[PDB]
């Protein structure tokens, strides 16, 4: 047990091998259905494949904000599902480093992570995707900009802010429900259905994020702390999963 | 036997990297209905219908990629473990698993072929009726100038055939050193297949260029790269 | 300080496996657990250590009950476990493969984890691949780094499940001087290899194991002159 | 037959692992290569059938010179293989992973190919294991497996990288004596195990390796009573 140690960087490097190839097999498969729309109606002469594809090359920043938490849960579990198939995470269970430092070992690499995303997600992406709607118009909101909606508008009153002002810790109860089905023998169970069993729990918890959301006009319960209920409510019973 | 071994490892692994792309990709097409159902002032009805119906588009583009991508994640499952090393040292070359990767290309192209005749235009009948020009079925009686389909309908499933081969040679990184990281030469090809080969339609089809002239000598050297590629031990 | 495992039993489709093992090992004692391809001295190695779960046993650390501890528990109260199927880090270096597991006994300073790294590769002969990788090393060796990190926790109680698997016949004399050293300060090991000439002239005690059951244990100049265990075990005229 | 290779070399970072190694086997004998975990008697095996590419080598199946054939086609014209990595199929069964090279050997019908596999699952005692799963086995019942897969091919020149590596008391002399029935009828194996009491009484000569260089060869009464042999192998005082 040492702050950032060694095999904090050898699993905080071989994620990061897999989170980062995720990211790019994800942001450009999504740029080329927004090729493919943004070009299959073109109409005008400035809509070509210069220009019309040059608005796809401005909006990847858009499409990281959205991106890293499909990314980051799934490069995860595809990193440790060659660590535990190789049976070289059980003999670090077999010498002290528990299950939870194994849990603690991904937020030292992800969490830096998702406020890299945070910081290009208020920055430089409400930036481009404003700036892109200007070479596709030229003669045919924010996060910073919600603290100016919080009174002067005139479920909702509050609850679209503070679903994001903490995304690190929403996405962290992703990544602690997904690494505890990892963990087995390696004999019956062939590591196949492991992975699969966990994105899916993983993502069974995406979905509940803005399903209970907006579900504050029940009794009137605050929204900024009414929406930290389902991260909450999994974060214990996530670090139970791992305990046993 | 062990063709039935090689198609049972990457079909078990060719689903099971198409639904999980394809749920990533609709709750994506389900939080920008969250941004278009109370800020765009219409009801939602059609929303049950609409994911159901926006399938079709959008599996025609990862249905090549969850092929080729479920090749490299099951061959280089299958050389780290020393089985195609015992494979090659009994008999059978490697012209056998590029013949067990080209019978379940068989099965993905006949999905992919349904998908782009049968369920394209099928979901543009249905798109346009609840919640609102060239998705018709068969082509060989107009002579109309948008001639980018059957070359762009029809290429949906080359690009089965041949990035299913391409993906072979592009596995065996693994004997005892070097990095799993080859799934970025990979994707990085099927990129400039995309950025070209239905991306000449808009700027070089409708009276720009021919589209069966530049619609097939971008696809065919996009092929003769997936043979001077698996043929590489008797070059010169 | 007394490991004993008492009653263990695992079946996976019926088949039952392991059937009434019992076997105990005090501290400052090796004990062996050797039968053929079939008894499950894995399996019973599994299930004190706490990988699969068992389904009748009860393990005992002397006066507790650790039989519902997890894997990770287990593993700070003293037991510590060398695999069978070649499990090292792969990419760490040889020497990052034994820091990896100094980085934790909350008893050494940046001094001492310096300079027991340091001395583990010396008692070992590995030190000529100081800084090599996990993937390029070869056979033996790759063996020789999986005992010198099991080595380096500093436990109790040690399972090495096959350590001289395929080494040397130079290195396992060279094993066998510091797994003594170490039997004099307090530490009581489990090995359970098949060479029964290695591993029966350094134990004190044995557990002939066949296909579920027990069927010998005494003193090793006892076991070969078992005429059951000559005919499922030991070959012939050994 | 005569598989012979002549001057072989490999270096991988400048450190030149294998040097000056020649080592020639007939056809209806069986030969040691042996050596502590220094000298490269897998290297050697890699530059003879052919997964790594040699730097000075020449391989030559009695006439030819097959140096630049691929892995492939050195397994049609009769080098065997058998490699220290635990390599079965994981899923397929025992009885799967035995069929799956006889589907090879174009000589065999539907008929041989079934009384051969279920004579392989005799002479090494693993026809319980009938279905089971390459994953669910066991150590030693996992090498004899692979064993049986890699006598299955019918080969010549069999390269047997670790046989006995860690499987039984008994079950050595049973794989002992269907390796010299092999013998017999016209197979020359090369047989590279580390406890030299049954791999030394079943070959005909040896080649003891060190760090990179031959540094005895002869018989195998012979490799005992050499000092030099006894100071980097062997241990010391050993029968
Ligand atoms: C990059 C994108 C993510 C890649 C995900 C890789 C997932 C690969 C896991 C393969 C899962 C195999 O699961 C199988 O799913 C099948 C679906 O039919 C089950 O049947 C089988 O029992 C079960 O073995
Ligand atoms: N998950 C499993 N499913 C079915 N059978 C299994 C499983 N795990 C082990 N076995 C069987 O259990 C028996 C004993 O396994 P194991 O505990 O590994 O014995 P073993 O001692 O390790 N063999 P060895 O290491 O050479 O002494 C073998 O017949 C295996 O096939
Ligand atoms: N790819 C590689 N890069 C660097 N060093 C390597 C590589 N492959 C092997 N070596 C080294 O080469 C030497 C011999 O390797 P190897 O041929 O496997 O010997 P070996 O005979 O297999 N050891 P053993 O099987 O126990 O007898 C060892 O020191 C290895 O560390």
């Amino acid at each position: 047990m040492q702050p950032f140690g060694v095999l904090d960087r050898y699993i905080g490097k071989t994620i990061f091998t897999t989170i980062m190839m995720t990211l790019f097999m994800l942001v450009s498969l999504s740029g080329i259905i927004k090729f493919v729309d943004q070009l299959k109606k073109a109409g005008q002469g400035s809509y070509d494949a210069l220009g019309a594809g040059m608005y796809t090359l401005l909006s990847v920043p858009k499409d990281v904000q959205i991106f890293f938490p499909m990314a980051a849960l799934l490069g995860a579990l595809l990193g440790l599902g060659m660590l535990a198939q190789r049976s070289e995470l059980v003999v670090m269970q077999a010498s002290g480093f528990t299950r939870m430092q194994v849990a603690l070992s991904v937020m030292k690499t992800a969490i830096p992570l998702v406020l890299l995303t945070m910081a290009i997600g208020e920055w430089v992406a409400p930036q481009g995707e404003q700036m892109a709607r200007n070479y596709r118009a030229q003669a045919m909101l924010s996060i910073s900009g919600l603290h100016n909606y919080v009174k002067y508008l005139k479920g909702r009153y509050q609850l679209n802010m503070w679903s994001k002002i903490f995304q690190p810790l929403s996405v962290a109860v992703m990544m602690l429900m997904a690494l505890s089905f990892i963990f087995g023998p390696l004999r019956s169970v062939p590591m196949g259905v492991r992975v699969v069993t966990g994105i899916s729990f993983g993502f069974v918890f995406y979905v509940l994020d803005q399903i209970f959301g907006p579900l504050t006009l029940v009794y009137g319960i605050p929204p900024i702390i009414g929406a930290l209920l389902p991260s909450a409510s999994f974060f214990l019973i996530s670090l139970w999963l791992l305990m046993r | 036997i062990i063709i039935r071994y090689l198609v049972r490892e990457t079909l078990k692994s060719q689903l099971a990297i198409l639904f999980i792309l394809l749920l990533i990709f609709f709750c994506q097409k389900l939080v920008r209905i969250l941004g278009a159902a109370v800020d765009g002032d219409i009801p939602a009805n059609l929303v049950l219908s609409l994911l159901g119906l926006g399938v079709p588009e959008m599996a025609q583009l990862i249905l090549p990629l969850s092929l080729f991508l479920g090749l490299l994640m099951t061959l280089g499952k299958l050389y780290t473990e020393s089985e195609i090393t015992v494979m090659h040292a009994c008999g059978l070359s490697k012209a056998v698993l590029v013949k067990a990767a080209m019978i379940l290309a068989v099965f993905t192209a006949i999905v992919a072929a349904v998908n782009v005749m049968w369920a394209g235009p099928w979901s543009s009948r249905h798109q346009d009726e609840v919640l609102e020009m060239d998705m018709r079925t068969l082509w060989n009686t107009d002579t109309d100038r948008a001639r980018a389909e059957l070359n762009w309908r029809i290429t949906l499933v080359v690009t089965v055939f041949m990035m299913a081969l391409m993906v072979v040679p592009l596995s065996v990184v693994n004997p005892r050193q070097g990095r799993v990281l080859s799934m970025l030469p990979a994707m990085l090809l099927y990129l400039l297949f995309f950025l070209i080969q239905t991306s000449l339609k808009s700027n070089g089809g409708k009276g720009k260029l021919d589209p069966t002239l530049w619609m097939w000598t971008v696809n065919l050297i996009y092929l003769a790269l997936a043979i001077v590629l698996n043929l590489w031990d008797t070059v010169f | 300080a007394t490991l004993t495992a008492k009653n263990l039993a695992k079946a996976y489709k019926g088949r039952r496996v392991v059937e009434d093992v019992s076997l105990t090992v005090n501290s400052g004692e090796i004990v062996g657990l050797l039968g053929p391809n079939g008894a499950g001295k894995t399996t019973t190695f599994y299930m004190v250590v706490g990988i699969v779960p068992r389904d009748a046993g009860n393990i005992i650390i002397d006066d507790d009950d650790i039989s519902l501890l997890p894997l990770h528990a287990r593993a700070r109260r003293g037991i510590g476990y060398l695999p069978q199927e070649a499990s090292i880090f792969r990419r760490l270096s040889v020497y990052d493969n034994l820091m990896a597991v100094l980085q934790i006994r909350d008893d050494l300073s940046a001094e001492q984890r310096e300079d027991r790294a340091n001395e583990l590769m010396e008692e070992f002969h590995i030190e000529h691949l100081r800084d090599s990788m996990g993937q390029s090393l070869s056979g033996g060796e790759r063996r020789r780094v999986e005992i010198a990190r099991a080595l380096a926790a500093n436990p109790k109680f040690i399972l090495l499940d096959e350590p001289f698997a395929g080494v040397d016949p130079i290195s396992v004399i060279d094993i066998k001087r510091i797994i003594e050293h170490l039997r004099d300060s307090g530490l009581g090991v489990l090995i359970t290899d098949h060479n029964v000439r290695e591993t029966l002239a350094v134990c004190e005690r044995a557990y002939i194991v066949s296909q579920g059951h027990l069927i010998a244990h005494g003193t090793p100049t006892e076991i070969l002159q078992d005429e059951h265990v000559k005919r499922v075990y030991l070959g012939e005229d050994f």
